[PDB]
Formats: C-alpha cells, sequence, structure tokens
C-alpha cells in the first residue's frame, strides 16, 4: 500500500 | 536578526461520520497569511487574500489543473482514510492511572493513553465529588500519546477511601485506582 | 474547520532562510511520517506505519514548487518579510515523577514563527546529549508551528533541568526550568 | 495497468475514424491518454480523459462506464490522420510509456482508376512511374538488385479534388524497360502498357 | 510549442554533442526521451523547476542533463558512441508527477558514426513528365531522385516558380538502403510531383527538387581529397516544354 499526497502547482516566477 | 521568507503548502482533509463526509482544503500559505485555496465544496480555486488573486486566476483557467484538484479528495482523502481504518484508528494504548498525594489535595494522573477521548472522575467514599475537582487540559505528549492530570481539593478524615475512575475506548470497562492514608 | 477527523496530507514547508525545507504527514494533530529531503528517505514515526511506502520525490518535487511559488510572492508583495512570534515554553514529565522510575522530559515549545529554532537541554552547568529526541515542526491552525524536544532521564533529587530556546523573537534565549520536586 | 489496441486498422478518407482500447485493469487513478506519431516526427498529445466524455477540436473520447475500455474517434478523417496511434493509462509518475498503439491508415477514395506505368526522360535515362492503381492492391519489391521499387504513397492534388497512388522504380542495368518491373506484384490486368 | 535544436545530428564518435530544449512556458517539469525505430520511448531524466530529483534512467555516465535556469533544459553526450545514435524527445508540463499532459518537441535525430568515410551528399535528378500520361490523363507526373547519400538524414521539398509546395506533392517516407545486405549501405529517396497538362506545357513555369542533406560543419576537420561532405542543399530543375 502507498500514501497518496496533494500536490501544489507553480504559479508566477 | 536574519530576514526569511516562508511558504507554506497544506493539503487538509476532514473527516466526518466515517466516509460519510469527506472534505480537501488545500491551503496555499504565504508566511502566516492564507493566499489561496482549493475547497472541494466548491470544485475550483478561491482567493482568500488580495496576494493570492494572480495564483487564482491562473489555475482556474487550466481545466487539466482543475482536473486532478477535483479528484484530489478520491486520489488523497479517500485512498488514506483506507489505510488510516487499519492503522492510526486501531491504536489503542490503555491510560496508566497513578494518585499522588500533594494532606489537602489529591492528583490523579492518566497519563500515555490514545485515543484522546478521556473521562475522569473522583470518588469519595463511593459518593462523587465535583465541588472540589480542578483538571488540567488535555495534553498532548507529541508521541501519539496523551495525558490528563486531575487534581482534587479534599479534606481527609479517618477511614476515607478516595477512588479515580477513568474511562477510555481502549478499556472495556473502567479504571479504579484508590488511596488510603 | 469541524469534523471528526483532521489529516495533512502533505505539510510543505519552505523558507528562504536556510534556505530549507521540510515535508510531514499530520493525523490528529501527530507526525506520521517526515521526508529527509537531503538523504531522500521517507522516515516513519509510528512503527504501524513502516508497513507502507512513500516515493520521497513527491516531496522533492512539491518542496520545488514551493521555492517557485515562493519567489513568485516574495516579489509580488514587494519583499513583505515573515513577521518573528514569541515563542512559548513549557515543560513537564511524560509520566508522574517516581525518584527511581524513568521518565521522559517534554519541552513544549509552541508558537514558533518562523520555524527556525534551537531547542538544547542543560543539566549542572553542562549540556544534554545522550537521550534527547526532537519531532519535526508541527503545523498549527493559525500557520505557526509548534516543536516539541525529549530527553530520557532518571529523576534524581540532586539533578535539575533546564530546555533552553532559541529564536529570533527572544532578545535573549529563554530557559525553563524542571525540578524533580 | 497496460493497453491494448489492434495493431493496424484502416479507413476511408470523409468518414469518422472509430480507434479502439482495452484496459480491463485500469485503476481510479490513471487517466486514458491519446497520442499519435507521424512517420517520423514528434509524438502529438490528442486528447485525454478520465471517467467523462471528451471532445477536442481533433477529435472525440469514448469511455465506458466501467473505465475497462476506450474509445477515440476522428471526427472526419483525412490524409494527415495517417500515424501510429498510442493509448495510455497515465497515473502520476515520471515516465510516460508508449506501446505498440494502432497504425492507422487512411485509404484515399480513389473515384476512377486508371493503372497504368509510364517512362520518364532526364531534363540516368529513363525511370519507371506505376501510377493510378487502386488502393486494394499493393506493390511488391524486386528480387533483382540494382532495380530499385519504392512502396506506393498517395498523391494529393487538392487543386483538382483528384488523388492518385503512385510507385517509382529505376534502374540502369539489364536495358531496363518499364515492362515486367513491376509484374512481381498484385498489378491488375488492365493496366496498358506505351 | 516545445522546441528543439538541432533538428539533425550526424557526429564521429568520441565527439560531445549538445541537445536543446525549450519547454512550453510555465512548464516547470521537463522531460528527456529517446526514441529508436524500431524501438519504444526510452526515458531518461526530469526536472522540477532546476533540480532533477531522477537522475537514473540515463545510459551511462557520458549523458549528463541540466536545466540551470528553470525554463531551457540541455542535454550533453560526452564521448559519443556507435549505440547513442537515437531520436532524443523532449516534453514538457505544468508540474512533475501529477499526472500532468506531457507535451513533446520535434526531437533531435542524432546518429554517431564509427569514422566519416562513408559519408557523401546525396545527387539529385529531375525526370520530366511522360508524354503518354499527358496524351492519356491530362496530368503530367514529375518524378525526383536523391540518390547516392549517407546517411540517411535528408528534406525534399519542391520549389515551383521560386515558391515551394505541398500540393500535389509525395515523397517516400522513409529512405531505402541501395545494397540491403551490406552493413554500411547507403540510400536513396524519391518523390513525385503531379501537376495539370497545360501547366506543364507552360514553358515559363520553373520546377526545382530541393534536398536537404546534413552532414559535417566547419567545425569538423576533413582529411580525405574529396569533397568534404557538409551540410548542404542540392538542387535538380527543370523547365516546362512545349
Ligand atoms: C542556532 O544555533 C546556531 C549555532 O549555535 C546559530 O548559528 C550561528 O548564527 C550566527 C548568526 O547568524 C552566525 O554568525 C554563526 O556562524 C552561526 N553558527 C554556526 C555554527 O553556523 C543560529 O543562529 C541559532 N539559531 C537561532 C534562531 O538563534
Amino acid at each position: 500500500a502507498v500514501v497518496q499526497s496533494e500536490l501544489p502547482y507553480p504559479e508566477g516566477s | 536578526s536574519p530576514e526569511d521568507f516562508v511558504y507554506q503548502f497544506k493539503g487538509m482533509c476532514y473527516f466526518t461520520n466515517g466516509t460519510e463526509r469527506v472534505r480537501l482544503v488545500s491551503r496555499s500559505i504565504y508566511n502566516r497569511e492564507e493566499i489561496v485555496r482549493f475547497d472541494s465544496d466548491v470544485g475550483e480555486f478561491r482567493a482568500v487574500t488580495l496576494l493570492g488573486l494572480p495564483a487564482a486566476e491562473y489555475w482556474n483557467s487550466q481545466k487539466d489543473i482543475l482536473e486532478r484538484k477535483r479528484a484530489a479528495v478520491d486520489r488523497v482523502c479517500r485512498h488514506n482514510y483506507q489505510l488510516e481504518l487499519r492503522t492510526t484508528l486501531q491504536r489503542r494504548v490503555e491510560p496508566t492511572v497513578t494518585i499522588s498525594p500533594s494532606h489537602n489535595l489529591l492528583v490523579c494522573s492518566v497519563t500515555d493513553f490514545y485515543p484522546a477521548q478521556i473521562k475522569v472522575r473522583w470518588f469519595r467514599n463511593d459518593q462523587e465529588e465535583t465541588a472540589g475537582v480542578v483538571s488540567t487540559p488535555l495534553i498532548r505528549n507529541g508521541d501519539w500519546t496523551f495525558q490528563i492530570l486531575v487534581m482534587l481539593e479534599m479534606t481527609p478524615q479517618r477511614g476515607d477511601v478516595y477512588t479515580c475512575h477513568v474511562e477510555h475506548p481502549s478499556l472495556q470497562s473502567p479504571i479504579t485506582v484508590e488511596w488510603r492514608a | 474547520i469541524v469534523a471528526d477527523h483532521v489529516a495533512s496530507y502533505g505539510v510543505n514547508l519552505y523558507q528562504s532562510y536556510g534556505p530549507s525545507g521540510q515535508y510531514t504527514h499530520e493525523f490528529d494533530g501527530d507526525e506520521q511520517f517526515y521526508v529527509d529531503l537531503g538523504r531522500k528517505e521517507t522516515v516513519w514515526s509510528l512503527p504501524v506505519l513502516r508497513q507502507f511506502r512513500f516515493d520521497p520525490q513527491f516531496a522533492l518535487t512539491n518542496i520545488a514548487v514551493l521555492k517557485h511559488n515562493l519567489n513568485s510572492l516574495i516579489k509580488r508583495s514587494n519583499s513583505t518579510a515573515a513577521t518573528n512570534e514569541v515563542p512559548e515554553v513549557t515543560v513537564f514529565s511524560k509520566s508522574p515523577v517516581t525518584l527511581g522510575q524513568p521518565n521522559i522530559l517534554i519541552c513544549l515549545v509552541d508558537n514558533i514563527f518562523p520555524p527556525v529554532v534551537n531547542i538544547t537541554w542543560l543539566s549542572n552547568g553542562h549540556s544534554v546529549t545522550e537521550g534527547v529526541s526532537e519531532t519535526s515542526f508541527l503545523s498549527k491552525s493559525d500557520h505557526s508551528f509548534f516543536k516539541i524536544s525529549y530527553l530520557t532521564l532518571l529523576p534524581s533529587a540532586e539533578e535539575s533541568y533546564d530546555c533552553k530556546v532559541e529564536h529570533w523573537g527572544l532578545d535573549k534565549p529563554l530557559l525553563k526550568h524542571w525540578e524533580p520536586e | 495497468m497496460k493497453t491494448t489496441q489492434p495493431p493496424s486498422m484502416d479507413c476511408a478518407e470523409g468518414r469518422a475514424a472509430n480507434l479502439p482500447c482495452n484496459h480491463s485493469t485500469i485503476s481510479g487513478n490513471e487517466y486514458v491518454y491519446w497520442y499519435r506519431q507521424i512517420h517520423s516526427q514528434g509524438p502529438q498529445y490528442i486528447i485525454h480523459g478520465l471517467k467523462n466524455n471528451e471532445t477536442n477540436e481533433m477529435a472525440s473520447l469514448i469511455i465506458t462506464e466501467d473505465r475497462k475500455s476506450s474509445t477515440l474517434i476522428l471526427p472526419h478523417a483525412t490524409l494527415r490522420d495517417t500515424a501510429v496511434y498510442y493509448c495510455i493509462a497515465f497515473q502520476g509518475a515520471q515516465k510516460l510509456v508508449f506501446g505498440q498503439g494502432t497504425r492507422l491508415t487512411i485509404n484515399p477514395n480513389i473515384q476512377n482508376p486508371d493503372p497504368a506505368v509510364y517512362q520518364l526522360r532526364d531534363s540516368d535515362k529513363s525511370v519507371c512511374l506505376f501510377t493510378d492503381f487502386d488502393s486494394q492492391t499493393n506493390v511488391s519489391q524486386s528480387k533483382d538488385s540494382d532495380v530499385y521499387i519504392t512502396d506506393k504513397c498517395v498523391l494529393d492534388m487538392r487543386s483538382m479534388d483528384f488523388k492518385s497512388n503512385s510507385a517509382v522504380a529505376w534502374s540502369n542495368k539489364s536495358d531496363f524497360a518499364c515492362a515486367n518491373a513491376f509484374n512481381n506484384s498484385i498489378i491488375p490486368e488492365d493496366t496498358f502498357f506505351p | 510549442g516545445v522546441s528543439q535544436s538541432p533538428s539533425n545530428k550526424v557526429t564521429e564518435k568520441g565527439k560531445d554533442v549538445e541537445l536543446r530544449c525549450d519547454p512550453i512556458s510555465g512548464h516547470t517539469a521537463l522531460y528527456w526521451y529517446r526514441q529508436s525505430l524500431g524501438q519504444g520511448l526510452e526515458f531518461l531524466i526530469y526536472f522540477q523547476g532546476n533540480s532533477a530529483p531522477d537522475k537514473s534512467g540515463l545510459p551511462s555516465d557520458r549523458f549528463s542533463a541540466e536545466r540551470t535556469g528553470g525554463s531551457v533544459s540541455t542535454l550533453t553526450i560526452q564521448r559519443t558512441q556507435q549505440e547513442d545514435s537515437a531520436v532524443y524527445l523532449c516534453a514538457s508540463s505544468f508540474r512533475a508527477l501529477a499526472a500532468d499532459t506531457q507535451y513533446f518537441g520535434p526531437g533531435t535525430r542524432l546518429t554517431v558514426l564509427e569514422d566519416l568515410k562513408n559519408v557523401f551528399p546525396p545527387e539529385v535528378a529531375v525526370f520530366e513528365p511522360s508524354e503518354a500520361e499527358i496524351s492519356h490523363t491530362q496530368k503530367a507526373t514529375l518524378v525526383c531522385l536523391a540518390t547516392g547519400f549517407y546517411p540517411d538524414h535528408v528534406e525534399l521539398s519542391w520549389w515551383v516558380n521560386g515558391k515551394e509546395v505541398h500540393s500535389g506533392v509525395c515523397t517516400d517516407p522513409q529512405p531505402l538502403k541501395e545494397q540491403p545486405a551490406l552493413n554500411d549501405s547507403r540510400y536513396a529517396l524519391s518523390s513525385r510531383l503531379r501537376v495539370s497538362a497545360t501547366f506543364w506545357q507552360n514553358p515559363r513555369n520553373h520546377f526545382r527538387c530541393q534536398v536537404q542533406f546534413y552532414g559535417l560543419s566547419e567545425n569538423d576537420e576533413w582529411t580525405q581529397d574529396r569533397a568534404k561532405p557538409v551540410t548542404q542543399i542540392v538542387s535538380a530543375e527543370a523547365w516546362g516544354r512545349a
């Protein structure tokens, strides 16, 4: 079993 | 005193009544200010603060990014909750009771228990005492155990039997510890 | 804001100071695991959880996105730096004190921001190194942190301890004393 | 979860092309992705979906309710849709993997076949051009060396709405006559040699 | 779209080659692949921002990648070998490990040779339409033949009256080896241009077959007494005939 994680997304620079 | 710029991202899941209610709130924080969040109940990005407005504008315009976020409630929250049902939600640590005289004060120490739900009652000669008890808040030890101390304002006599009564989900029956002088 | 259980499936931290980062998962206020970003391995804080797997590259790529978003917010906010908060330190024992019995000294450092702190133990005029451990920076609702340091000890009538805390919000290092009483 | 596709398919130009894909062991977090690669350039992203049905300006994607199979639909096939089409189950991972894909061929609708072989002069001496044959027939290589026969490829004169298949053959030895050079193929009998 | 340069690279073994990739604006994840045919997509390395968490997947230590700026990335192959020849594909997405759509570039076809001795430019020749074809079908098909080139890095185009044309053209999708048995055989390519009878019968219509050959450069040194098979354009023209 693998743990799942939320992912942030890039923005701007 | 050095300068510092801090950024935080919290992918938080909120569970209620088992799997009946599940909610995902992903928070983007600059310093101590949440600037933009994705709340699964609304289903799209929402700026929390003025600074998070350009981020919410950009992300909400990408259908691909919007797809993965709406599925993260199922991919992340619900998936992990099945892992928690067999692990952390099974964790049961029996509280350790201990009475220590402080006589006119009595302290029942309930140490090293999990989960947090606890119920502590004092007993003086089968009569429960509520007018003279004072309890510390629920203390988190940080090592997946809790503790709580309940002090007792008492007046001893010859023949008194003080009993501490503790209830915990790890217990089939409450714990009782007595003290005599 | 109200639920039966709250979980942080991703506590992502990145700050310009080091630059340093932190990645953890939290459930009901306790650290499930952290990722050693330097060693690229997952370190589980609960023995029952070692049966699972978590790819550290999820943490490594998450922190790299935060590094990106941080530089964006630094620019957008005209270099608005973090405010130093005054941490709150309290020291207490994991179990009741008995001069014979082993115990654990808990030093709770609350209201930490920014997440940069030094926690050291002092006993009778010298620093203590053997038997001290630390939790990672644990998240709070107000987006500050708290951190807990442990010191395994054998209480003695003549041995007193101090928890030394260094933080930019403090004008001098804070020492919290603990006496075996 | 892996995907399976028919190795090769044919479709007539101007008709909707339906490409099937099987993925019974697909998981809830795996998207159905479609790429195509024209010989022999970079892969082109077509469309993708999770559970719903999606529609691009390029194609449509129909996913069954149980997500165990999917269909890519090219709305109005042209010669430009001749490529290898890859169906992939894609989830959080660095590597995207291509299977064998479907070798999709879009055949031109030849109104009036007029098979013929011609001889052309240099502006060595001659080459043999076998053109205007039917898409059903396929050309063959020559066992003899120094006589060359390239595979057929479809010509498109868009200014005339006319399309034609053609193969080119040439040689400098054996006093090559534009007769019997293509005979190793299954060319029709109605073909004429000037 | 994703940009890549150079489009073609022919190099002698032992030389270092540098591939360039320009990801889509706003894509912080960048991927490197290489592809032989017949062969599949071989993963090499990926970048999140300016860092590559996955250094494995590279074929050997002679391969190294960089994305220092966080945008454009470069892949370097030091002391190239025979087995390095492939089409190196680049891709980019919003983010890595998120199942984001990966968009590819045109690729760089790399060919590494043991020696440059068999390298030679193509010979282009245009063939005028058949008299029987013009009489029977009122259509004129002219054929171009690029022969005797090695390696197979050629781009053929038709030019009518100084303007490139695409209608009425069909080029063989893949070159064929002239000596199929030999290991280091040379290649040949054919293409057809079909126009109307009246357009060909016009003597003022100009037809040119252009073949772009990718070979050596000004940096590469040549030892033979023959012409240095450099990257060049070889053409063959024909005029309309009455
Ligand atoms: C925690 O302790 C470390 C080391 O005791 C401190 O690091 C020093 O910081 C000063 C001022 O920034 C530098 O001049 C020194 O070179 C540092 N020492 C070393 C060994 O690198 C650090 O400042 C302390 N943290 C806090 C918040 O006080």
